[PDB]
């Protein structure tokens, strides 16, 4: 009989599910921050792509 | 047999549709991974070649 | 009575890995942010010297 070893363990189970979808929660936070910065310098470099293209015409 | 035989039959279940949950809200965060080491791969490819010629 | 036990045992190891498993992607996931970060970074130090030359 190990019914009380297993409600146990089904707490730790559960106790590290919770922690889980914490962190999803935070590293969600997170890749939407990186996503944001990417932004950023996607538009900067084509902009130096850009003005540095209007360069070689003349 | 105590019933607590139904409530750990019951918290299998209940935990199983958790993880299968978390699984799927985490292959969702992998793709999100992917898609930025791209671009940023890509990002330092179009740089790398005008940075020592600027 | 008793094969039920013998069986949810059985099934409390399968969720325990399953557990451990996302465990390690989340580990591996928070690495690659890591790197990311790293990188975000390079690719600013790379940027400001070429649209400096060119704040004309």
């Amino acid at each position: 009989h190990m019914t009380k070893q297993h409600q146990t363990r089904l707490d730790i189970i559960s106790e590290d599910i919770s922690e889980l979808q914490k962190n999803q929660t935070t590293t969600m936070a997170k890749i939407a921050q990186y996503k944001r910065k990417l932004m950023d310098l996607s538009h900067r470099t084509l902009q130096v792509l850009i003005k540095q293209e209007i360069q070689r015409k003349s | 047999w105590d019933r607590t035989l139904i409530e750990n039959g019951e918290k299998i279940t209940s935990l199983h549709r958790e993880v299968e949950k978390v699984k799927l809200d985490q292959k969702r965060l992998d793709q999100e991974l992917d898609f930025i080491l791209s671009q940023q791969k890509e990002l330092e490819d179009l740089l790398s070649p005008l940075e020592e010629s600027v």
